[PDB]
């Protein structure tokens, strides 16, 4: 979340806490006291791109490929259809 | 000269719920003071370690309170609004039942516009007093918008 204040945007906020209060001196409306904590990011400001195209690439690691039964008929007539 | 009298004074007191249409207050009390108000404090001042001042705003509300005759029909319908919990109302991003009182003073035709208010403390029952005579009621309002004096 983004709170603006008074003329003071903060980004990236979260909620880490929040205390309603319930006594007879606010029996229709109830005080709550919210906290808020920046997430901590290496770069404030991140570098996109327009196109769908141009990513840098991503690398996943070792996978582990899981194994699946279809033979290979399945697959000629799945690319068939 | 300066006519600085308070006769011919009326108030008309409009509720969002209560009474849409509003009443009229022109009974007022003998005993207490028909209008009185406390000073509004919209500003503040601070004392800076080279002594020097700094000015800003504050918050200021407009406690005012009007007088009435115990028994009358003013009495009665401050009472009704009195007696009107602030639960039992649909709420706008406005004030619950928000109710502004016009105030007409004199022919000199100063009409105060208080606004954006609500009603806060007042009498549940009359007080009889040692003369035997029943107590003028007195009930205070709160307001936050305190403009539209004109003449």
């Amino acid at each position: 979340y983004k709170v603006i204040t008074r003329g003071m945007v903060f980004e990236r906020m979260m909620c880490t806490s929040e205390a309603l209060n319930q006594t007879p001196d606010m029996i229709s409306a109830t005080p709550a006291r919210l906290t808020f904590s920046q997430v901590l990011v290496q770069n404030p400001k991140p570098i996109m791109f327009r196109n769908a195209g141009d990513s840098s690439m991503i690398d996943r690691g070792l996978a582990l490929a899981e194994d699946v039964v279809g033979s290979a008929g399945d697959l000629f007539d799945y690319a068939v259809n | 000269m300066i006519n600085v009298s308070g006769f011919g004074t009326g108030i008309v007191i409009v509720s969002a719920s209560s009474f849409p249409m509003g009443f009229s207050l022109s009974k007022f009390a003998d005993d207490e003071s028909p209008i009185s108000s406390k000073e509004l404090e919209p500003f503040g001042y601070e004392m800076l370690y080279d002594g020097g001042l700094f000015a800003f705003d504050k918050a200021a509300p407009l406690e005012v309170s009007v007088s009435v005759i115990a028994g009358s029909e003013d009495d009665i319908n401050l009472r009704i609004l009195l007696n009107s919990k602030k639960g039992s109302f649909r709420f706008l991003p406005g004030i619950i039942p928000d109710m502004t009182t016009l105030v007409a003073t004199l022919p000199d035709g100063g009409r105060t516009v208080l606004s954006n208010g609500t009603i806060i403390k007042g009498p549940a029952i009359d007080t009889i007093q040692n003369t035997g005579r029943r107590k003028g009621n007195t009930y205070t309002f709160v307001f936050g918008s305190y403009l539209g004096a004109q003449t």
